[PDB]
RNA sequence: GACGACGUUGAUAGGCCGGGUGUGUAAGCGCAGCGAUGCGUUGAGCUAACCGGUACUAAUGAACCGUGAGGCUUAACCUU
RNA sequence: GUAACGGGGCUAAACCAUGCACCGAAGCUGCGGCAGCGACGCUUAUGCGUUGUUGGGUAGGGGAGCGUUCUGUAAGCCUGCGAAGGUGUGCUGUGAGGCAUGCUGGAGGUAUCAGAAGUGCGAAUGCUGACAUAAGUAACGAUAAAGCGGGUGAAAAGCCCGCUCGCCGGAAGACCAAGGGUUCCUGUCCAACGUUAAUCGGGGCAGGGUGAGUCGACCCCUAAGGCGAGGCCGAAAGGCGU
RNA sequence: CCCGGCGAGGGGAGUGAAAAAGAACCUGAAACCGUGUACGUACAAGCAGUGGGAGCACGCUUAGGCGUGUGACUGCGUACC
RNA sequence: GGUUAAGCGACUAAGCGUACACGGUGGAUGCCCUGGCAGUCAGAGGCGAUGAAGGACGUGCUAAUCUGCGAUAAGCGUCGG
């Protein structure tokens, strides 16, 4: 049986999210936590709390066992974006965009 | 100075082939305190092959 | 990126020891002079990337990837 | 860059004369189907039995239809035993289209025959909103410069404390007018704002702070100039001036 | 009640006909961006389709040799206003 | 069955394409009206030195804005419902 933790509207570029998100799609939940605790990036930290919160969902509401844990889904999905002005040179403006994304993470003992 | 045609999703997705990014083969054991560390690396414990270095 | 050397059964890099090279008689003390200065100790002191040596410091035991005799047909051969 | 047979190659696979075969088009013939215009059968509120012939097409002329919103027929008919809309599948007509049904949706829809139009979009460097590309590329705003220890904290190259180093010093120091209008002090918070992080801030929220007979304004006096009782002048408005 | 910085954001429980009606809230189309499965693709040259067509996967079938997805190889072929 | 030689030969996907299934982003479509548009039949066609039109500042158990009101300040007296 699966469960599920989900983090909306976080501040990343879903881009640069889905390069650590790679890493870990079908290990082991042991494995995965010493992969992304040595990754230098600030994704692999918002990716790690996220994968301990479905850990803890599992026995609290589910009732599993750590050791037969292992990702089996994993995917980044783009969010609202903010718009932002920056002047240029000659009186000219441009436009910003800061995007966020959606992470989500399912853990299962199959 | 710029383009002529819209260059295709396929072809974005060929230049992002060499972007992906490799992970640490493994993770060494010290010898008295137990815990992974990297190797050549001080322990976060603050020891380096059963030492005990300063651990401030 | 790549390519070459080495990792304790070790001269790979730094330090250290000796030499070379460059600059040109350090500091301290003594003597002469009213003094600025001069002379002796003294070709002295200092000296990067160079040459010949030396395990004092750093190069850790492991772990990871890669397997387990390698297709079918025909001819000559093992058994010219 | 062979470059004066399209190529390979050819002594016939070249040229001249004669003869017989075969290849070759949406042309002609064969088989099935649709439509226009003619004469005949006096058929017929007209379809055919037949019977000839025709059917590339811009500018442009003539004929016949599909679908959308609204009014009557309708106090009718369908519908919570599931309406409109959205998304699939099957069938059907020469075409614009039509019919049935699974899932989603949760309250309206509308036959037939007539009537009226804001009645059909790919283009006009068309109008408004949303989202791509270049690309995780350029850049992060004076080349006066930073190093270490301790503290707080989920997290410290940037915040607080301490010791060194560097820069300005007729200013990059100090006090005001003009202008702005709470940016001032203390506690607390980190979403957004700060071209990075942030425990920090001229950021968010709450409380506190400006004490005059002598400083300034108001007040008395006038310069340039403005307004101006009567007055002079001008179609009206109005102009000049004691 | 649980993970987290007495956060942001989530997983249960509960309310309701419905929470894929949770306040970024009725219905929720298109451009655009992702995860999973089947087939094709690293000696082959051009408006990317069309006619022919092997192999593979899957659903059927009184094997009825049919339907659906994919498309090695080959003839022809230089968008629209 | 063994050795040698010749001929032929599937299994790879760093990535990409088509089809289907399930999602994100976005706010079209359908349904809805305490808002608008055009008229018919009747009212009233002026307000002001007894200080107008339009404004400033105040007014609550009240920190802000809107409505009402004016130091008698979301109100006072009297006659009716």
């Amino acid at each position: 049986m699966e469960t599920i933790a989900k983090h909306r509207h976080a501040r990343s570029s879903a881009q640069k999210v889905r390069l650590v998100a790679d890493l870990i799609r079908g290990k082991k939940v042991s494995q995965a936590l010493d992969i992304l605790t040595y990754t230098n990036k600030k994704a692999a930290v918002l990716v790690k709390k996220v994968l301990e919160s479905a850990i803890a969902n599992a026995e609290h509401n589910d009732g599993a066992d750590i050791d037969d844990l292992k990702v089996t889904k994993i995917f980044v999905d783009e969010g609202p974006s903010m718009k932002r002005i920056m002047p240029r040179a000659k009186g000219r403006a441009d436009r910003i965009l800061k995007r966020t994304s959606h992470i989500t993470v399912v853990v299962s003992d199959r | 100075a710029v383009q002529q045609n819209k260059p295709t999703r396929s072809k974005r997705g060929m230049r992002r082939s060499h972007d992906a990014l490799t992970a640490v083969t493994s993770l060494s054991v010290d010898k008295t305190s137990g815990e992974k560390h990297l190797r050549h690396h001080i322990t976060a414990d603050g020891y380096y092959r059963g030492r005990k270095v300063i651990a401030k």
